[PDB]
């Protein structure tokens, strides 16, 4: 078992680190039991009245998406030079 | 004349244009291009020669060349020179100019999408007759068929509207081919203390009987010529034509003929007869490039520029330019067999712009080759 | 006489072809290139290139300059080769128009 995490541990971190951060990041600021504080003030806002997830214009979302496209344009023709030149394709 | 375009649809984007006569001097619309406008003198020109016609390209063949062109344009600064109508090949590539200026996070070097297009084919160019310096004419963009009257491509940046003349009615022609002679002539300064030409090349795709002509006129302007295999019309008599190696008055009418049914007269396929006939004659100014074959279109193009540049001369400050864009293209292979061969001689003092270009562009075969080479 | 027709003949040699789709349809398309241009005679070998998948052999003959292929002449070939999982022919005919 410890093999076979320890083979992919950067992987695992890496996963358990998002999770870690998304959780404190949609987290209130203030540590319990002050966070008493923080849920009373959201309640009030709430009734009187992001980083992640973002909605974009869409002029720089159409940008974003043909800058994507060209990417992967690049990509796959980089890929079909890297076969053409391959050993096997050569023979 | 100088005025705005809005372009009205998909996405707002914004054209400069100038009206012009058919006796106008080209010097003052390269200067309007360079000053008026802020285009850098480019350190390479495309020209787009047919693809208007009712046949277009197949899918992966107009998507090969858009890209492949758009590709080779954007390692340095190009002008890509079409005419400016929203049709044919023309539109497609307006399309990659404008995919690859979205993606392009480098503003430096630009690829500019520059239309010649007469004043007579524009769809609602009364429209855009206003021009006010401070509210930029509104244009709305309209897909048309292959008709007689097109609307500006929005995806061009810049236009330069030419009227029609009066004593012919083929003024559109003789503009390009005065724009692009001027251009070749051009000496943009390099460095410190150097000035370099413009490489021009004209790609021809699916070309028709009637811009014979003009072929004829840039080849006489040395100006080297680009030829899709599989385009279409007179570009395949033109690779077949070379295939066979031989041209005759019988085989060339034979083909123009079958490729061509509809042109019948006598008079008018004699000139043509002899106009192919010349065209092929000169033959150093030509090329092919067969997407199937080769398939790198950076490649072909510096081919052909330095086959044209080894016909005109031997100086090595003529081949400064055709090095910098093998620089930029990373083709130390054809810069060692054509350029650095012994028919040209080159000096140390001729290399130290181009050694500092392959130094900060972080081109290791080119500085071994310039070390190589004194 | 029958060799002086040549087009409409063609070899079959087990040792150097060894596989009888590829003569089978390199003289289909041979006979049909020596009868006429039209696409839709080029339709029912189109057919047997996509079930055989023989992509090399259809853009050599078939999708080569002499026979004009329209988007509607290729809209039944194209759903025959997306339900019979033929992603080359796919890509072909959207190549092709
Ligand atoms: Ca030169
Ligand atoms: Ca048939």
């Amino acid at each position: 078992t410890f093999q076979v995490v320890q083979e992919n541990a950067d992987i695992f971190w890496k996963f358990q680190r998002y999770n870690l951060i998304v959780e404190y990041h949609s987290r209130p600021a203030l540590a319990p039991p002050f966070i008493i504080i923080s849920h009373i003030t959201q309640a009030l806002l709430s009734f009187i009245k992001d980083l992640l997830e973002r909605e974009l214009p869409s002029g720089l979302d159409q940008k974003l998406m043909t800058w994507e496209t060209v990417q992967k344009e690049n990509y796959l023709a980089k890929l079909e030079h890297e076969h053409r030149e391959s050993s096997g394709e050569r023979l | 004349r100088l005025g705005d375009i809005d372009f009205t649809g998909v996405s707002r984007t914004r054209g400069k244009f100038v009206r012009v006569t058919s006796s106008t001097d080209p010097a003052e619309i390269y200067q309007i291009l360079t000053k008026q406008w802020g285009l850098a003198p480019p350190h390479l020109v495309v020209a787009l020669m047919g693809g208007d016609e009712v046949a277009q390209l197949k899918p992966w063949l107009r998507d090969t060349l858009r890209k492949g062109l758009v590709k080779a344009a954007q390692s340095t600064g190009a002008w890509i020179l079409t005419s400016g109508l929203r049709f044919g090949i023309t539109k497609n590539l307006g399309q990659a100019v404008r995919d690859h200026s979205l993606a392009s996070t480098s503003p430096k070097v630009r690829v500019v999408a520059i239309g010649i297009a007469p004043w007579n084919m524009i769809q609602n160019r009364d429209l855009l007759l206003s021009a006010k310096p401070d509210h930029p004419a509104t244009y709305p963009t309209e897909d048309l068929p292959y008709g007689a009257v097109y609307s500006l491509d929005c995806n061009h940046s810049h236009f330069i509207l030419v009227d029609e003349d009066p004593k012919r009615p083929g003024a559109t022609g003789e503009m390009r081919v005065k724009m692009l002679k001027h251009i070749s002539l051009q000496r943009t300064g390099y460095g410190g203390t150097g000035s370099i030409e413009i490489p021009v090349l004209c790609l021809l795709v699916h070309g028709e009987p009637r811009i014979l002509q003009k072929m004829y006129k840039n080849i006489q302007n040395s100006i080297p010529w680009l030829i899709l295999a599989g385009s279409g019309g007179v570009a395949d008599i033109l690779v077949t034509l070379m295939d066979r190696g031989c041209w005759d008055a019988d085989i060339v009418q034979e083909l123009l003929i079958n490729t061509f049914p509809d042109g019948l007269h006598s008079t008018e396929i004699t000139s043509w007869t002899k106009l192919i006939q010349r065209i092929l004659d000169h033959g150093h100014l030509l090329t092919v490039h067969d997407p199937e074959q080769d398939s790198e279109l950076d490649t072909v193009i510096l081919k052909a520029l330095v086959k044209a540049c080894k016909s005109q001369s031997q100086e090595a400050q003529d081949f400064l330019d055709e090095l910098k864009l093998a620089v930029a293209w990373n083709r130390v292979d054809i810069a060692k067999s054509e350029i650095f061969s012994g028919d040209v001689q080159w000096s140390a003092q001729d290399l130290e712009e181009v050694m500092m270009e392959a130094l900060v562009n972080d081109k290791p075969d080119f500085v071994r080759l310039f070390v190589d080479n004194g």
